[PDB]
């Protein structure tokens, strides 16, 4: 299981759920 | 750590149709696991509306900046952002072509649903996500696929794919039958890049092979196993 | 800082939704997430009992041969459950799944004939089935409640399954109204994850006569409905394999060929 690529850059904040 | 392993194991045992609630209750339970849990658990896709072009798009972390989300059609954030994160002009051009290409792919294999493609730059090469969501009209169900591809620049392509799929029927003989679950697979290969075999053609063929193999695996190995198990219970 | 009350509530939600045969793994996960054993064992006590009664958990009592099912119909209160076949009550630890203190305890004749006919039906139709038959009176109507459980736990092959049926016979001679629910739950998770959840409701009627005859007529309808249910489940799989699965994603486009991507881009 190889690693996924890093996400986009740009100081986009923390991960969150969507309501 | 140990708590994250327990949380991921819990997510694998709880009913897959209620993954959003179980994830929300899990983060409510241990707030410190939020970032790791959301980085390790795929969620069913949510649809948003691009009110400018009048088209649906799918939300995820890859097209998020703060509390805003970027539409693949208009390249704008909703709610609007002054300096939201954007792909380079070159990647945006490939992003538009990729969204057009995979909208046709979605039309031919799913005959409906919604698709969205987001690309972003890497130190050497680029990466992207391909999202497809198709619900049933009316017996009912939902297909959610998340493909994460990395293009290392003849280029090397790496594909990580997750399909979430649930189905329900309500019939006289068998009553209510519900099948839900997920499958995550990976594929990588080298492909020549040219005017006749561009990046998106290489990525499309990889996504097409992946979904076809995952669909066959979901039908034969996994769903067929539950049928055998039922016939063994009685 | 999650409140203890919300900690217990969420823990109780997780425990009550554990797949069959995976209660211990879900409990251990919840235990380590809570990080407060005394709160989990005291706060989520009702959740443990709720799970066992909902799952028709079979339990072996010492001194008696066939097991008894933990159900809401046998709940005597104060942690005691009734074994209507061996005419005893017993203490039950819902967390450890262990019975103790077996102590001896109008419609018993009718309950006995149904239990005798159901006991044989279960041994004939199930690999490892168990059953328990009760007799109660709801709003003056004498009711026979038959419950059946059968499970196979194979975590070494990464799957578990359980069958549950509950049959209620309302005795209003010379007619008996039949209401039933059949339930199946399967979990398979080798390098992946899939769960089947299914239920079917049954409504029927019966002419009442002698207890022995009606017991044979009761089991026959049980046998007919459960056979038809299981067969319909198997046949609806094939219907799913090429109609409603197709409705979510086709095996191939209408052209019966894989996509020409160069045409897509041009």
């Amino acid at each position: 299981a190889f690693a996924k690529p890093k996400g986009p850059g740009g100081k986009r904040g923390h991960k969150r759920l969507i309501r | 750590d140990q708590q994250l392993d327990c949380a991921l194991d819990l997510m694998r045992r709880l009913p897959p149709q209620q993954i959003e609630k179980n994830l929300s209750d899990l983060i409510d339970l241990v707030p410190s696991l939020c970032e790791d849990l959301l980085s390790s658990v795929d969620q069913p896709l949510k649809i948003a509306r691009d009110k400018v072009v009048g088209k649906d798009y799918l939300l995820c972390d890859y097209n998020r900046d703060g509390d805003s989300y970027r539409s693949p059609w208009s390249n704008k954030y909703d709610p609007p952002l002054e300096d939201g994160a954007m792909p380079s002009a070159r990647l945006r051009k490939l992003e538009v072509e990729a969204n057009n290409a995979f909208d046709q792919y979605r039309d031919l294999y799913f005959e409906g649903g919604v698709s969205s493609v987001y690309l972003w730059d890497l130190d050497h090469g680029f990466a992207g996500v391909i999202l497809i969501k198709k619900a049933g009209d009316g017996i009912k169900g939902c297909w959610d696929s998340i493909h994460v591809v990395e293009v290392q620049e003849t280029a090397h392509y790496k594909l990580t794919s997750t399909v979430m799929l649930w189905l329900q029927t309500n019939k006289t003989g068998s009553g209510t039958m519900n099948l839900g679950g997920s499958l995550t697979r990976q594929m990588e290969k080298d492909e020549t890049v040219s005017d006749s075999s561009p990046h998106i053609a290489n990525i499309g063929r990889l996504v097409e092979d992946m979904e076809n193999k995952i669909r066959s695996t979901l039908n034969e190995i996994y769903f067929g196993k539950t049928k055998d198990i039922v016939n063994g219970l009685r | 800082r999650v409140s203890d009350e919300e900690k217990v509530r969420i823990a109780a939600k997780f425990i009550t939704h554990a797949p069959p045969g995976e209660f211990n793994e879900v409990f251990n996960d919840v235990r380590l997430l809570l990080n407060n054993d005394n709160l989990l064992r005291e706060g989520a006590a009702h959740a443990f009992a709720q799970y066992n009664m909902d799952q028709f958990t079979p339990v072996k009592i010492e001194g008696y041969d066939d097991q008894v099912l933990i159900t809401e119909h046998g709940d005597l209160g104060n942690g005691r459950f009734l074994d209507p076949r061996n005419k005893i009550s017993f203490k039950f630890d819902h967390l450890r799944k262990e019975a103790s203190d077996p102590q001896p305890e109008a419609l018993k004749q009718w309950r006995d004939a149904c239990d005798s006919a159901l006991r044989a039906y279960v041994k004939d139709h199930y690999p490892n089935g168990f059953c328990t038959v009760y007799g109660k009176s709801i709003d003056g109507q004498q009711t026979i409640i038959a419950c059946i459980e059968s499970h196979q736990f194979q975590p070494k092959n990464f799957w578990n399954g359980r069958w549950r049926s509950e049959w209620k016979f309302t005795i209003t001679p010379p007619t008996a109204q039949v209401a039933a629910v059949l339930k199946i739950q399967v979990h398979y998770y080798e390098d992946g994850n899939v769960q089947l959840v299914s239920h079917k409701d049954i409504q029927d009627s019966v002419q009442v006569s002698s207890d022995v005859q009606t017991a044979k007529e009761f089991i026959k309808i049980i046998e007919n409905a459960e056979n038809e249910y299981q067969t319909a489940i198997s046949e609806n799989y094939q219907t799913m394999s090429d109609t409603t699965f197709k409705a979510l994603r086709r095996q191939l486009p209408v052209t019966r060929t894989k996509i020409d991507w160069n045409k897509i881009l041009s």
